[PDB]
C-alpha cells in the first residue's frame, strides 16, 4: 500500500472544476480504504499461519503422550 | 487565459483517472 | 429480445478517450445482457418444467395404489 463570458459558460467551467475535485477526493478516500484493506489482509495471513500451527499442535499434543507410551509399552 | 488553463488541467486529470481505472 | 499547446491537445484527446471508453463499456454490457436474457429464458422454461414434474412424479408414485384402494 474573444471574450465570450456568459452565465452558461461559467457554469460549465466551474462544474468541470467541481468534477475534477470530486474524483480527487474520491481517490483520496479510496486510498485510505485500501490501507485498512491491506491491514486486514496482513492479519489474515498471520492468523492463517497461526491457526494451521495450532491445528498441528493440537493434533499432536493431545495424542502424543499415549501414542509414545503405547510404542514403548 | 488562466481560466482556460485551469479547466484544461482539470480535463487532463479526469482523463488520467479513467486511464488509471482501465489499467 | 492557433492554440496547439500540448495541454489543450491532450485535453481534447482525453475527452475523446473518455467517450470511446464509455462506448466500449456499453458494447460489452450489451452482449453480457444477451447472455443474461438467455439464462432468464432458460429459467422461465425450467420453472414450468420442474413444477410439472413435481406434480406428475408425485401422482405417478401414489395414484397407482390410491386408485387400486378406491376400486377395492
Amino acid at each position: 500500500m474573444p471574450l465570450i463570458k456568459h452565465p452558461e459558460v461559467k457554469s460549465a467551467i466551474e462544474g468541470i472544476k467541481y468534477i475534477a475535485e470530486t474524483m480527487k477526493s474520491d481517490q483520496e478516500s479510496n486510498n485510505a480504504a485500501e490501507e485498512w484493506k491491506y491491514v486486514a489482509m496482513v492479519m489474515d495471513h498471520i492468523l492463517l499461519a497461526v491457526f494451521m500451527l495450532v491445528c498441528i499442535i493440537g493434533t499432536l499434543a493431545v495424542f502424543a503422550g499415549r501414542l509414545i507410551e503405547l510404542n514403548q509399552q | 487565459a488562466p481560466e482556460i488553463r485551469c479547466c484544461v488541467d482539470a480535463v487532463n486529470f479526469v482523463a488520467s483517472s479513467t486511464r488509471d481505472q482501465e489499467a
